[PDB]
């Protein structure tokens, strides 16, 4: 995000990547350097790569001339990696890929390495973005193991590439409203999956195949002639899986499906103001704290996050519509798991409150979120009675403390405001936690845990950072085009419990960033000329 | 018995 | 002659490629051998911005198909792929519905195309 | 219709896309399992080449595993593979009949080719020998240990009978259990068995 | 006013934080059935005492699940999801569940093993009873046990640790750490893991397993 379009190509010239440091420097400058994989989990040193190198392709600029496919395989470091999938994430994700040539497709996805097939097929599909070109949707037809013609002997394919391809997929087919592949995307969010030759159920996949699914019919929603039945068929359906309640888990419809079908709904009605479906998926907060209340409480932020989007009308810029309808009503306001419905409430109002105004910039809205940050940043990961109902209380707000922050920078994109700086500068720094101040394998999977807490904790403050200044202060996000708000909505997707499903789509937001900055240069000397008032009509 | 330690 | 087309089409010489292939038709000794150039001529006069003019190359090898008792080669399944996408265009629907159902015997890709542009047009019908 | 031989041509595939096309326990299943896959993604990404090329029968992936840098049965015996050029490829189709009608409609069901769909269902070889930690393992402490000793010995009745230490112990496989026959001064060296499990000759350490 | 002072009641902070002195270790229970304590009488049920033969075991067995079943309460073993992590195709968790000493259930694969408990819906779960047997089952006898908690297979997290000496009974575990003023856990995601037996064991069987929660006319 802070380098969007500064670097130009040369073709000739030969692009490089710089690797991962991970040295830490301390005041008193006795260095410390980490190693893989005894300090830290193998995976995530080179996952960290990828998103380096799709970092790196990225820095290219959209308008830059001579990226053929020459030009990659003219780049390529002889011996793959992870940066180099990332890098030619970066390419496609700009739209440089959008024919590349038969030849070296080949050669890339020869080798089963999954972060270069990831990169290859997310960055390919989002190059052309809807062109439904044959010769490359049989590529990830080829990949999908679901979608391969049944009773074949099974191919071995990693189950997120099964998700990196399912996404890649159904952008590919972006305001498509193809029926023949709808009702399959369908089918195959319910379904459960084969991995490893025995029935796996997948919360990640699930949540790719529901994103898929509401983007294939993006902006389908708004009818007032069969495809109006089959659209309300499709509607009642998905009503039908958020809703249902089930005493016994059934096995092939669990609870994992629950949020793919919420983002579903959402993208289908996006934007179209249709009261009624925002009421069975906008829930009352009065009615469900009387009752025990069911499903996972994640599904509660979704819900209500989608009942605010439908009505692309009344998301209040008030501390009102963050507060409507909510009171602890308990004499034990100590923090207690009955009041995680409460929060997940806010944490959907306040990052659908902030998607509304993105980029557009406001005072009201800002001290608001501020005021809310400087009540939430003190009890930020503090451990002090550890007990599980308050453990798993503090991760809520936790991951509460992520989204207000990620919505604040959200809101004033582009501007480099101060004190948002600070707070996000705060939560970046000092890891806190258990350590510090504020049976071998079970040791590592409760270390594991705080790993991926802290790992967490990090991205959506990375995020906040890089949405603060975004393409050097110049390039601002855009959110008048239908399909800019979906890939928006989609690349804030808050995602930062583990296992932290669906990262490497956090670098999508760079199809709703445009050129949104205005500045006056002269003519005869060449130079700028600033602080000259402009007009401006709206 | 099975179980045999290494 | 075709060849020489070929190269000057690669090397952005559009101009000098349409007499190029004009001149390997008149050469051809069989009507049928034409099937592959008149498509690729076609091609030519769209990227020349010049709609009207590829529709007579369009109609030509077209009608090849019908006077070699339905040769269904792949050339021509695109060929009345685009037509009946002008077609519609054109408001010319029923004129548009009998070349999505002479192309119905294509690719997986080629008739799902004319069946779409069949109930399109047949609802307008 | 048949092209001629001084004047040959060009087929869309490049110098480099063959040398592309011509690269190449659980670990052989592993192996098996990515070879297909690779054969199968080298095999739809290309094709279309191959497609325009071929006179009759035979296949895509027949080309493939002809190139050279439970069996079903081959279609065809052309082992051409892989080519620059191509002399008999000049473009024909053939009319199109009720067959090809039937062959479109099962291949508008299928998201891939069919030929790809038919190696894929084609059933790959389950021959492997599993010689493993053994999978039962049961008690007998104290047994001897010399080199010119030979103690357990298979009976019909699914009956052992074992030396252990100065004592002879039978363990039936049907129960499971031991069963202590006998004992003396001397160590046991050799068992045997006399008929059909009737009597049981046994070696001592004197002779 | 009343939107700023119940942001504070949320999320109490200054009042909350006393020094932030956590010992941070995990805490550890003591099974053993040698010493007689009020405590100890609370969570092992069938009482403390040679080795009882299998068919006093029995005996045992049902009379500890009489027991159990006697006090006011109720019984959701079967309202639930289960997924152990491998099975050996000779006895599912079924017979484990069956509330029978004779039948059991075994896993067979890594040494890691993890036993899922998934529910459907929000039941609060107050008394968990699970049945060990040293002497029955000392090859395959768990020997160390951890119990998460969370609302989903994403956010588990360590509950307690269980170590195992001798206990040749049922064993019951009420839950107060969490909460003290329900007496009793809230969770959807419970998840056991069994990373090592006795006397350096490869698998593990599981004889019991109960969960507990809380709550003229014509024929």
């Amino acid at each position: 995000a802070v380098a969007y379009a500064t670097e130009k190509p040369i073709s000739t010239q030969k692009w490089v990547i710089q690797p991962l440091n991970l040295i830490s420097v301390f005041p008193d400058d006795t260095k410390i350097t980490v190693k893989a994989p005894e300090d830290i989990a193998h995976d995530i040193v080179e996952w960290g790569q990828f998103h380096a190198g799709v970092s790196s392709g990225l820095r290219i600029s959209k308008k830059a001339t001579g990226i053929t496919g020459s030009w990659i395989a003219f780049n390529k470091p002889k011996e793959l990696d992870a940066y180099h999938g990332g890098f030619l994430l970066g390419l496609g994700l700009n739209g440089h890929l959008k024919n590349l040539e038969e030849w070296h497709i080949y050669n890339y996805l020869s080798p089963r390495n999954t972060h270069i097939s990831i990169g290859l097929l997310l960055g390919m599909s989002s190059s052309m973005k809807g062109s439904m070109d044959s010769k490359l949707i049989k590529v990830i037809s080829v990949h999908l193991v679901a979608f391969l013609p049944s009773g074949s002997s099974d191919l071995n394919i990693d189950l997120k590439l099964q998700t990196a391809g399912i996404i890649g997929m159904g952008m590919l087919y972006l305001n498509s409203r193809h029926k023949r592949m709808s009702d399959s995307i369908f089918a195959q969010l319910v379904s459960l999956l084969n991995v490893n030759d025995e029935m796996v159920a997948d919360e990640e996949y699930r949540l790719a195949a529901g994103i898929s699914l509401g983007l294939i019919n993006l902006g389908a929603g708004q009818t007032k002639v069969e495809q109006n039945v089959m659209y309300e068929d499709l509607t009642t359906k998905l009503l039908e899986i958020v809703t249902s309640t089930y005493d016994v888990e059934n096995d092939w419809i669990p609870e994992n499906s629950q949020i793919g079908a919420v983002i579903a709904i959402m993208f289908l009605f996006l934007k179209s103001n249709n009261f009624g479906i925002s009421n069975m998926l906008k829930v009352d907060l009065k009615e469900i704290l009387k009752a025990n209340i069911n499903t996972r409480p994640e599904l509660l932020m979704y819900r209500e996050w989608a009942s605010n989007m439908i009505l692309w009308e009344f998301i209040g810029d008030d501390l009102s519509f963050i507060m409507k309808d909510v009171d602890i009503g308990v004499k034990f306001s100590e923090l207690n798991t009955d009041l995680l419905p409460i929060y997940y409430t806010m944490a959907g109002r306040i990052l659908a409150m902030g998607i509304r105004f993105a980029s557009t910039g406001n005072l009201k809205i800002r001290n608001i979120l501020l005021s809310l940050v400087d009540k939430f940043l003190p009890l930020y990961q503090y451990p002090g009675k550890q007990n599980l109902d308050f453990r798993l209380t503090i991760s809520v707000i936790n991951v509460l403390t992520n989204v207000i922050v990620v919505s604040l920078s959200m809101v004033m994109c582009a501007s480099g405001d101060l004190e948002v700086l600070r707070r996000v500068k705060y939560l970046h720094e000092v890891a806190s936690g258990p350590y510090s101040d504020l049976s071998d394998p079970t040791a590592y999977l409760e270390d594991k845990k705080d790993i991926d807490d802290h790992y967490g904790k990090f991205i959506s403050t990375n995020l906040a950072l890089g949405f603060l200044f975004l393409g050097s202060g110049q390039y601002a996000l855009n959110t008048s085009t239908l399909e800019s708000i979906a890939f928006l909505s989609m690349s804030v997707l808050p995602t930062y419990t583990t296992p932290h499903p669906l990262q490497e789509l956090k670098h999508f937001w760079s199809m709703a960033v445009e050129p949104r900055c205005l500045v006056i240069k002269d003519i005869s000397t060449g130079d700028a000329v600033n602080n000259v008032p402009i007009e401006l009509v709206v | 018995l099975s179980d045999i330690t290494n | 002659w075709q060849v020489l087309g070929e190269c000057y089409s690669k090397t952005g010489n559009k101009v000098e490629a349409i007499k190029c292939y004009k001149r390997s038709i008149k050469a051809s000794q069989t009507v049928d051998q034409n099937t592959s150039i008149y498509y690729r001529l076609a091609q030519l006069y769209e990227e020349l911005e010049d709609l009207q003019e590829c529709k007579k190359f369009m109609m030509k090898c077209v009608d090849v198909e019908e006077l070699l008792e339905g040769i269904v080669t792949d050339e021509t399944v695109k060929a009345r792929l685009w037509l009946a996408i002008f077609e519609i265009k054109a408001g010319n629907y029923q004129l548009a519905y009998d070349y999505a159902m002479g192309v119905s015997s294509g690719t997986s890709q080629e008739i799902e195309e004319a069946r779409m542009l069949a109930r399109e047009c047949r609802r307008h019908m | 219709v048949y092209g001629d031989r001084y004047i040959p041509s060009r087929t869309d595939i490049d110098f480099n896309s063959i040398v592309s096309i011509s690269s190449m326990v659980e670990y052989q299943k592993e192996r098996q399992a990515h070879e297909t896959y690779n054969t199968l993604l080298k095999n739809e990404l290309f094709g279309e080449m191959l497609s325009k090329d071929t006179v009759g029968s035979e296949s895509s992936i027949d080309r493939i595993k002809n190139t050279r840098p439970e069996i079903t049965r081959p279609s065809s015996n052309s082992v051409r593979g892989a080519s620059l050029l191509t002399y008999q490829q000049r473009k024909g189709r053939r009319l199109s009949a009720a067959s090809l009608l039937q062959s479109q409609f099962f291949d508008s069901m299928s998201p891939v080719r069919p030929d790809s769909k038919q190696l894929l269902l084609s059933p790959g070889k389950q021959f492997r020998q599993i010689a493993k930690v053994p999978y039962r393992v049961l008690d007998a402490p104290s047994l001897a240990d010399d080199f010119y000793y030979s103690l357990i010995d298979w009976s019909s009745t699914d009956v052992l009978a074992v030396a252990l230490g100065k004592s002879i112990f039978l363990t039936d496989n049907n129960t499971g259990d031991v069963v202590h026959l006998c004992d003396t001064e001397n160590e046991y060296t050799s068992l045997s068995w006399i008929g059909a499990g009737s009597h049981l000759a046994v070696g001592q350490a004197n002779g | 006013i009343g939107i700023n002072k119940v942001l504070d009641h949320l999320a109490p902070s200054e009042l909350i934080k006393p020094v932030k002195s956590c010992h941070n270790k995990p805490s550890v229970l003591v099974l053993d059935d040698r010493i007689v304590d009020a405590a100890t009488k609370d969570l092992y049920v069938n009482g403390f005492q040679q080795n009882p033969t299998p068919e006093n075991l029995q005996h045992m067995f049902h009379q500890g699940i009489e027991i159990l079943d006697s006090a006011r309460m109720i019984n959701v073993t079967h309202l639930a999801l289960w997924k152990p992590s491998s099975f050996k195709l000779g006895n599912p968790v079924d017979f484990a569940l069956d509330d029978n000493y004779d039948t059991f259930w075994q896993s067979d694969g890594g040494q890691p093993h993890q036993l899922d408990i998934m529910f459907s819906k929000r039941m609060d779960i107050c008394v968990m009873a699970i049945f060990f047997s040293m002497i029955a089952d000392e090859s395959y006898a768990p020997s160390l046990v951890k119990v998460y908690a969370g609302h989903s297979p994403s956010d588990a997290r360590f509950y307690k640790m269980l170590e195992v000496r001798n206990v040749n009974g049922w064993v019951a575990l009420r839950f107060l750490d969490n909460r003290e003023d329900d007496q009793l856990l809230k969770c959807q995601f419970i998840r056991l893991l069994f990373p090592v037996n006795h006397e350096n064991g490869k698998d593990t069987h599981l004889r019991g397993i109960r969960l507990y929660v809380p709550s003229a006319i014509l024929r």
